[PDB]
RNA sequence: GUAUGUCUAAAUGCUCUUAUUUACUAACAAAAU
């Protein structure tokens, strides 16, 4: 074999913990737009 | 479904069920290379898990030679060494899970 | 390095160790023998 | 230590005298080593054929 | 490692990986166990018996049943796997004397007869009693005085060749030592190792072995036996394919090697073939080629077939001619998700051209135009296990242009009739 | 064939080939792999068919 | 006694629950299990030089690392390591982190990627 | 494209390593590919290859050749004993901190005759050299306490090559012995205890 | 192989022996991984159920009774389709479908 | 569990050890970190333990920090650590018995 | 080197050292003739000579190493004892010329 | 006297060195271009 | 195939958290329509 790195949880080019990544980003970010819009709303009627 | 381990899943029936769904992943998906966005819409059936699918015909009683081990902290009898089966049934059982099955039952 | 090539093998005779080799169990007790 | 050599052979002795189902316990033959380290039925059990097979 | 009193053995800890390596038990001492448990578990049963526990059929069923079970019911079969032999005989007693026991009454457990399985068992033991003696004896031996000078044995498909090669080595030595005098001659009998190492390299590569130093005798000696490798390994090659194309026990790794070493016998062969032809003139005398060529004239007069010109700039399918070859070079990729760095730098240069499609259509004609040097086609050999096929790997740049020309070339072909109707390969059905 | 492409074809045809450590120089004979290479067998395969034929 | 064992000896007497809770008791005391910068087995992604003595050790090459882990965490719930690496000639420890955001690693004060 | 230094670099790495050897090479030359370095070695480096222009006569030959083997270009060349490029030439007529860093890296490579266990076993035995004598200091500290030097721990009954004298071969017992040796041998031996008391 | 000479394999029998060693084979190879290959524990159904129910999903061409034939007067004269030979496996009296059945013949 | 460490504390392994310490008094001072604060015990033989794994641990410090690399900052920081270890060992030579 | 144990634990080392690159090239003959001279300067004169027949043994066909071996005896002006090696070597090899012109 | 004979694919030592790593053609080689160049003029003509 | 080597003088109970893993090992093997 190679590359050992790529048989580790901790490797984050690994595919599963980027996967992991992108999935807390997309809620986490979901969330931000969420509160972004009624942000934006209360700025507005402000 | 009789064969495999999907009775044990606790599920009515076999309509609107599927393996390795998880979410939508294309946007972040060009550090690969002529993989064609995806690819393969087949999904793979790891064989770690395809054992444990049919673990309930490939470990079973009628087997012809196999040396009956009994599981370690769990009532799964194994007729043989069968290689990812035991390690899926662990998992499963983890944290002496048996147990507390059976006593949560006689709770 | 000590991937190495070499010089000479060798053959010293210590005491026997009385194991019971399978190839070394009997067989062929009979000898043959010619005519004359 | 030694005796593993014919534990195999014991037991094949041993198995052998199996009392047979007409039978509520057998007595049997048996040589040991006065160590205790392994111990032999002797007798080797035989039988009136016809007798046998009734 | 604790041994039940049912003498299943197995581990108290999970073991380092150092203490797992010591106590590996072999195909002895874990034999002796089953048969321990075997023992055991017949006593066991008469025991129950004698006890008040069990009734005297329920013994006899009992006993039957192991006898039957030996298989399930302990590991023999594992450690020597010829008991698979007397378990299947079992089986079939079993199958045997439960219908004849089993005729007007029904299915069900509580069939006794436990004999000829039993006598079945006692000849089994017979067998191993020999074995046992030899395995668990010598095991016991090498506990009290455990073994001094080992031999290998070259017999081996592992360690042949390797002990081969050192041998030759060996020889070749003594007889550099036989031809001349020394002094301080160790030092220079590795220096001659090295410079077969180097003949054999060469003889392999197909390089001339040419030194200047090098004194004929040992030159010479030097070749003869390189000659003699080649002799002993082609042949051995050349036997491996023959085994290989049977089907008949070969290693993967021999397998490969075979593939590896045929490859060069091949590549060698083409060579001298190349040497051979650019020393004697080509095999075609000039007044047949001549005789040819104005048959093909003729032909084409014949035809009436239009000369195919080099591609203008602005031709009016060229640019759908470049898109066509680059799909075409893309599904050789498409498909594989795993990429070398030449495939990389290849799909980066497709990608380029399908987004630069006029510079590219202009390089590549340029290309044509200019270049009459070119890379090395570095070339793999298949293995189509009946015989191998070789694979010319040609450099991305200029596979892309040779890519075009064909889809050029033959569209033209196409529209013009080169090709009459009897050749069917390059036709659509 | 336009004789530039001809010759160019020609050329590339004549080519080192590389094995592992081994290379030689194709003085004569077609390399099968190379993408036009078909194009060139086959009407190599036409001056034959021809022959044949009359 | 074979690494694919299906079943460890218990003593006649193991409650195992109880056993668990005893582990437990003796974990805080433990001297391993009780500590950090927990040993790994990696090869260098980032293919770089070490800042002492200047040793270029190259992509891919393995060493026996320290992973610990970083309590602060890269967003929310998705964890950050601190990867622990000796130079073979000077003994200077090497490390760096991987941050996720870019799908790579960061240098940790040991030395620089190039 | 190709750079001088780069070149040389090349260069110095193909008499260290081997013109069949064409990976190494590559991983030397962070950015060239490792079958364009062969090539490129090919077409440049190597000596014996004669890169510079000749008289007329070779030229009109060249041009003869090509004549009569239809551009077949590299089986020209090799008739010549001339690259092809160049000879496909001659018949038509008739960034500063990278260099640096690779540089330092390439001459480290091409010096340093080592890598994992070339590297380790020196280390090792200094560092064992380290502790005898970091050992033999703490004995001179504690010298006014009686204190004895601690002995390599056997691993497999071996021979402590101070005592006992290893497997002794015979003076040989021959004709003309004169006993005066033992003599000699003890007034050596006599020099050695005063050497040992200061 | 099938599309290829849809027609033209049933005739052939040689082809039809090595489909049927070739399946076989392959279906080892998976028992291979689970470390055994007992003839029980692998009903057809692991194999030829479908990854849409966690099966690996192979196409067989092996559950045919192929043609045996005198050998004696196969190689020389003539022939007849008499006696058929086992085919592949035990079976539960399930007839596996075969993919030449599947294939529409070439003429 | 690779790497030898998880297999030492590995549950049962655990579970060993203290069956072990129960019966027989089969403690591992090696094992358990050695306490901060000496006067939480009572017992002699412990201590005497205790003091003995420190006394270890000095030596090992010593046999490292006289390393041919004797500029590097690791070496400096032992000798802190030295000065550390040998007051621990001070403190439990302790005058109660 | 300062006091004598330190000196034995050095000399030990060195020796142990020296049988170990022997036991592998036995055969070697260079390493020997070290090893005699390491000996000879360390003034165990036992071992000295004793390293020098053991070298000799392994290849009495070696000049070398009788040469040396009998400058190493001439050298401690232990005369007779090197008589009696020269008269060995000879009685071993008459036809190489160097030992009697020796 | 044998020379020390340094490889082209094996260095163990690493030990660099200074670059220490049929004009004729047949008949035919002539007479076949002759014979295809005068045929190509007798098809143009 | 879960590497390895040197190094060794002779606070008590308590409970609560889980639909997981700071998990570790890579010796083993590597393809498409």
């Amino acid at each position: 074999s190679g590359d050992l790195n790529l048989l580790k949880s901790w490797n984050p080019k690994l595919m599963k913990n980027r996967k992991k990544v992108w999935e807390t980003e997309q809620d986490l970010i979901t969330e931000q737009q969420k509160l972004n819009t009624r942000l934006k709303e209360i700025e507005k009627e402000r | 479904l009789e064969h495999t381990l999907f009775k044990g899943t606790g599920f009515n029936s076999w309509e609107g069920l599927f393996w390795e769904k998880a979410s939508g992943f294309e946007d972040s998906m060009q550090f690969k290379k002529l993989t064609h966005a995806q690819r393969t819409g087949l999904s793979q059936i790891p064989n770690r898990r395809f054992t444990l699918w049919w673990s309930p015909t490939i470990n079973r009683a009628n087997v012809y030679v196999g040396f009956l081990v009994q599981l370690d902290l769990t009532g799964i009898f194994l007729h043989g060494k069968i290689p990812t089966l035991k390690i899926s049934l662990i998992q499963i059982f983890r944290a002496h899970l048996w147990q507390k099955i059976h006593e949560s039952i006689v709770f | 390095p000590q991937l190495e090539a070499r010089s000479g093998a060798k053959a010293a005779a210590y005491t026997p160790t009385g194991i019971e080799h399978a190839r070394l169990l009997p067989g062929h007790t009979t000898l043959k023998y010619r005519k004359f | 230590l030694g005796a593993l050599k014919y534990l195999p052979h014991a037991i094949l002795k041993l198995l052998e005298n199996m009392p047979h189902p007409w039978e509520q316990a057998k007595e049997v033959k048996v040589l040991y080593h006065t160590s205790g380290a392994i111990t032999f039925v002797n007798e080797t059990p035989r039988v009136i054929e016809p007798v046998y097979t009734a | 490692l604790h041994l039940d009193y049912n003498f299943n053995l197995k581990p108290t800890k999970t073991l380092t990986t150092k203490e797992r390596k010591k106590s590996r038990l072999g195909n002895s001492f874990h034999l002796m166990r089953e048969l321990l448990k075997m023992m055991k578990l017949i006593v066991d049963t008469h025991v129950q018996f004698r006890l008040g526990n069990v009734d005297a059929f329920q013994l006899a069923d009992g006993i039957h049943y192991i006898l039957n079970h030996i298989g399930q019911l302990t590991g023999i079969y594992r450690y020597k796997y010829k008991v698979m032999h007397q378990i299947r005989a079992c089986k079939d007693l079993k199958h045997i004397i439960y219908y004849k026991f089993n005729k007007n009454l029904g299915k069900g457990p509580g069939c006794g007869f436990w004999q000829p399985a039993w006598r079945v068992w006692l000849n089994f033991l017979r067998g191993t009693i020999p074995l046992l003696e030899r395995y668990i004896g010598n095991l016991i031996t090498r506990q009290f005085e455990g073994r001094s000078n080992e031999i290998v044995k070259t017999t081996t498909k592992q360690r042949l060749d390797a002990y081969y090669d050192l041998e030759l080595r060996n020889s070749v030595m003594d007889d550099i030592l036989e031809m001349m005098p020394e002094s301080i001659r160790q030092k220079k009998a590795r220096t001659i190792l090295q410079h077969l190492s180097e003949a054999w390299r060469c003889w392999k590569a197909n390089i001339p072995w040419d030194v200047p130093g090098m004194p004929a005798p040992i030159k010479k000696i030097i070749e003869r036996y390189i000659k003699s490798k080649a002799d002993a390994w082609v042949s051995a090659a050349h036997y491996n394919r023959e085994r290989i194309k049977r089907g008949a026990h070969v290693e993967k790794t021999m397998v490969k090697k075979n593939l590896g070493r045929l490859t060069r016998l091949w590549i060698k062969n083409e060579q001298e073939r190349q040497r051979q032809i650019q020393k004697n003139g080509p095999e075609i005398t000039p007044e047949e080629a001549t005789t040819i060529f104005s048959v093909m004239v003729e032909w084409l007069e014949s035809r009436s077939f239009s000369p195919i010109p080099f591609p203008p700039l602005t031709y009016k399918n060229d640019t759908k001619i470049l898109v066509l070859a680059l799909e075409d070079l893309k599904d050789v990729y498409a498909s594989k998700v795993r990429l070398n760095a030449s495939e990389r730098e290849e799909l980066a240069l497709i990608e380029e051209a399908y987004d630069n499609p006029h510079d590219t259509l202009n390089r590549i004609k340029k290309y044509l135009l200019t270049q009459r040097v070119f890379k090395p086609v570095d070339i793999t050999m298949m293995e189509n296990y009946q015989n191998i096929s070789p694979v010319y790997s040609v450099d991305p740049l200029e596979k892309i242009t040779d890519a075009y020309l064909d889809q050029y070339l033959w569209y033209e072909a196409d529209q013009r009739k080169l090709f009459p109707n009897w050749i069917k390969p390059s036709d659509s059905e | 064939v336009d004789p530039n492409i001809a010759d160019y074809i020609t050329a590339k045809n004549n080519v080192v080939i590389n094995f592992k450590d081994m290379s030689h120089v194709n003085k004569y004979g077609l390399i099968r792999g190379l993408k036009f290479a078909s194009f060139i067998f086959q009407y190599y395969g036409l001056v034959i068919d021809l022959l044949l034929l009359g | 006694s074979e690494r694919k064992a299906i079943n460890k000896y218990y003593p006649p007497d193991y409650n195992p629950l109880e056993a668990e809770k005893l582990s437990r008791k003796m974990a805080k005391k433990l001297k391993t299990m009780n500590k950090s910068h927990a040993s790994i087995r990696l090869m260098t992604p980032f293919s770089m030089r070490c800042l002492e003595c200047n040793e270029y050790i190259p992509k891919s090459r393995k060493f026996n690392g320290k992973k610990e882990l970083l309590k602060e965490k890269y967003l929310d719930s998705i964890k950050i390591y601190r990867l622990t690496i000796s130079c073979p000639r000077c003994a200077n420890s090497i490390a760096f982190r991987t941050d996720p955001g870019n799908s790579d690693y960061v240098m940790e004060v040991g030395g620089v990627r190039n | 494209v190709w750079t001088n230094v780069e070149d040389q670099i090349l260069k110095a790495a193909v008499q260290k390593y081997g013109t069949h050897q064409w990976s190494k090479v590559a991983s030397l030359l962070q950015k060239k590919t490792a079958r364009q370095s062969e090539l490129r070695w090919n077409e440049y480096l190597n000596p014996k290859l004669n890169f510079t222009e000749f008289s007329k006569e070779e030229d009109a030959q060249l041009l003869d050749l090509a004549r009569e083997l239809p551009n077949q270009w590299r089986t020209i060349a090799d008739m010549m004993a001339r690259p092809a490029q160049v000879c496909v030439e001659r018949y038509n007529r008739l960034l500063e901190d990278e260099e640096k860093e690779m540089l330092a890296e390439a001459r480290a490579r091409l010096l340093n005759t080592q890598g994992k266990k070339a590297t380790r076993k020196i280390r090792e035995r200094m560092l064992e050299e380290s502790k005898r004598i970091a050992e033999l200091q703490k004995r001179r500290e504690l010298k006014q306490a009686g204190i004895n030097v601690a002995i390599k721990k056997p691993k497999k009954k071996y021979g402590t090559d101070i005592d006992y004298n290893e497997d002794i071969v015979y003076e040989q017992a021959p004709m003309p012995g004169i006993y005066d040796t033992s003599t000699e041998d003890r007034q050596i031996k006599k020099k050695f205890e005063q050497f040992e008391r200061k | 192989l099938f599309t290829y000479f849809r027609e033209a394999i049933v005739a052939t029998e040689p082809l039809l022996d090595i489909l049927v060693k070739g399946e076989t084979r392959i279906q080892n190879r998976v028992k291979l991984g689970l470390n055994s290959k007992m003839p029980t524990r692998f009903p057809p159904a692991v194999f030829y159920t479908p990854k849409e129910l966690g099966g690996l999903g192979m196409i067989s061409a092996s559950h045919i009774l192929i043609p045996a034939s005198d050998l004696s007067w196969s190689k020389q004269t003539d022939t007849g389709i008499t006696h058929f030979r086992a085919g592949m496996t035990h079976e539960d009296e399930k007839l596996i479908p075969t993919i030449f059945r599947y294939i529409t013949t070439w003429e | 569990m690779s790497r030898n460490v998880d297999k030492a504390n590995s549950v049962l392994v655990r579970f060993q050890e203290q069956q072990a310490e129960s019966a027989g008094g089969y403690k591992d001072y090696s094992r358990y970190q050695r306490p901060r604060n000496v006067s939480k015990v009572k017992s002699i033989k412990e201590a005497n333990e205790w003091k003995r794994q420190v006394s270890k641990e000095i030596k090992q410090k010593s046999t490292r920090i006289y390393d041919p690399s004797l500029n590097e900052m690791q070496i400096a920081e032992l000798n802190d650590e030295l000065n550390n270890l040998f007051k621990e060992w001070k403190r439990w030579q302790w005058h109660i018995d | 080197i300062l006091d004598l144990e330190e000196l034995r634990e050095y000399q030990r080392r060195k020796r142990t050292e020296y049988e170990g690159y022997l036991k592998r090239n036995r055969l070697d003959m260079g390493q020997w003739i070290r090893y005699a001279q390491f000996e000879i300067e360390q003034h165990d004169m036992r071992r000295a000579r004793s390293i020098f027949e053991r070298a000799l043994l392994v290849d009495s066909s070696f000049i070398p190493l009788w040469i040396r071996y009998i400058d190493a005896e001439l050298k401690v002006k232990c005369i007779n004892h090197a008589r009696n090696l020269m008269n060995r070597a000879i009685s071993t090899l008459p036809r190489v010329d160097k030992l009697w012109y020796k | 006297k044998i020379p020390a004979a340094v490889s082209n694919w094996k260095n163990p030592n690493g030990y660099t060195v200074a670059l220490e790593r049929n004009n004729t053609i047949n008949d035919g080689f002539m007479k076949l271009s002759e014979a295809l160049e005068n045929a190509d003029k007798k098809a143009r003509q």
